[PDB]
């Protein structure tokens, strides 16, 4: 039906089955996860395999089937032949390295189930950045992805315990996106927060004046080098695009874009320029000498805008020689049966 | 399957207390952790402690509560080797196919 409910009810539910306790289910988990990091890595040790290839391996078999590598992650692993082989030197490995094997799943498993969790912490925390230009959802969702970003660094030797940790590692991954997203043409972070500041600096600045400040007030308020080009500038990428398509004049049927012109497309004027332009400037270009006629023809009208660089084996002096004479003798009989005069430009 | 233990009287449970008191880890002196009556699998002392902890010194702990979670699945102690499809289960105690 409408999507918040569902997901909220979808995890507050199974919170509300499985909430964390305080201290020995997150502490639980945490040891878990921490042993399946320091199994994985002897595992990699005694097997040779990339502690990523022991990761995945280990959660393959304990998140998903071969279904779950071959349609997100496209083909190198062979969907039942090549974990499977991975599974076996894991069982070859006798009691002592076994062991970590039997670990590494349960510590997996752990780690998926203090992410569950802690899912309403992220809503909670997701709440309040509302209103920035992410949907809720998105935004729970980037956060969400903070916490198992958080996951990955807990180290539970020190003391503190994942709900303050948790608080950062989400509000960072959140904010980001915010910054990232929330716009049709990107903008860096630092242009971000500067915006941010600019907008509060015209709050305090509302504040008294009763005139919305000149971008005069904003350069002093704001600091050290802030001036008039630089806040018009800002405020100037600050506000979004418009759309394309909006409901346009008395908003009966009115569609935006039919006023745009354009610009690269050859107007008809256009087309019958270049027609006559280039069999003229083609007529000329053949009763010529090719010699330095085709160099600056070339050099001009075909690559790029050199006259060393601009003629073969020939120096300078024949250059300067034929471009000049040519140049003339063409532009002066030009002159006498008058074509070109007429500006085509 | 039950959780943890705090300190009414300890037997039976797993490897976590063992080091703890170190009579049973350190040597094998679980059986005279039994106190005064042996004069005239695990057996604690009559009930000396009281944490889900580490005992270097107690540093690495953990006061709270006991979870009683009853698995409805069925458990297996002894599986033995029959090789007609391949080998389900597990073996006595060294090989686990599983």
């Amino acid at each position: 039906k409408i999507s918040t409910s569902d997901p909220v009810r979808q995890y507050l539910h199974e919170i509300g089955q499985v909430p964390l306790l305080t201290l020995e289910e997150e502490v639980e988990l945490a040891r878990k996860v921490e042993e399946g990091m320091e199994a994985i890595k002897k595992l990699s040790e005694i097997t040779g395999l990339d502690p990523d290839l022991i990761r995945e391996v280990v959660r393959a078999k304990i998140l998903g089937s071969a279904r779950v590598r071959h349609i997100p992650g496209l083909k190198e692993t062979l969907d039942p032949k090549t974990v499977e082989e991975i599974d076996q030197k894991l069982k070859s490995l006798p009691k002592e390295h076994k062991r970590y094997l039997h670990i590494a799943r349960e510590g997996e498993a752990a780690r998926q189930h203090l992410i569950e969790a802690n899912l309403r912490l992220v809503v909670s925390i997701a709440k309040k950045y509302t209103g920035r230009g992410l949907s809720f959802l998105d935004l729970i969702q980037e956060g969400n992805q903070g916490l198992i970003r958080a996951v990955e660094k807990f180290e539970y030797k020190r003391r503190f315990k994942f709900s303050t940790y948790a608080t950062w590692w989400i509000r960072q991954a959140i904010n980001r996106a915010i910054a990232d997203q929330a716009r049709t043409i990107r903008i860096p972070v630092h242009m971000v927060e500067t915006i941010n500041k600019l907008s509060r600096t015209a709050r305090q600045l509302q504040q008294e004046l009763g005139r919305e400040p000149t971008y005069e007030e904003i350069a002093e308020a704001m600091g050290p080098g802030w001036d008039a080009k630089r806040v018009e500038e800002t405020l100037k990428i600050a506000q979004e695009p418009v759309s394309l398509e909006t409901p346009i004049g008395d908003e009966k049927d009115s569609f935006y874009g039919d006023f745009i012109p354009d610009e690269h497309l050859p107007s008809p004027v256009d087309a019958a320029t270049q027609s006559l332009l280039s069999e003229e400037l083609e007529k000329a270009l053949s009763k010529l000498s090719e010699r330095e006629a085709m160099v600056l023809k070339l050099r001009k009208g075909l690559i790029d805008g050199e006259e060393v660089g601009a003629f073969f084996g020939v120096t300078r002096e024949r250059i300067r020689q034929i471009e000049n004479k040519a140049l003339r003798k063409l532009k002066y009989h030009e002159s006498r049966t008058r074509k070109l005069r007429d500006f085509l430009d | 399957r039950v959780e943890y233990v705090k300190k009414e009287r300890a037997g039976l449970r797993l490897p976590l207390a063992a080091w703890v008191e170190k009579e049973a880890y350190k040597p094998g002196e679980i059986l005279a952790e039994l106190p005064e009556p042996y004069l005239f699998g695990d057996k604690i002392v009559a009930a000396i402690d009281p944490e889900e902890e580490v005992i270097a010194e107690a540093e690495g702990v953990v006061h709270l509560h006991e979870p009683a979670s009853i698995l409805v699945v069925k458990a297996r102690v002894y599986p033995f080797e029959d090789d007609v499809e391949v080998s389900t289960g597990d073996r006595v105690a060294p090989g686990d196919v599983l």
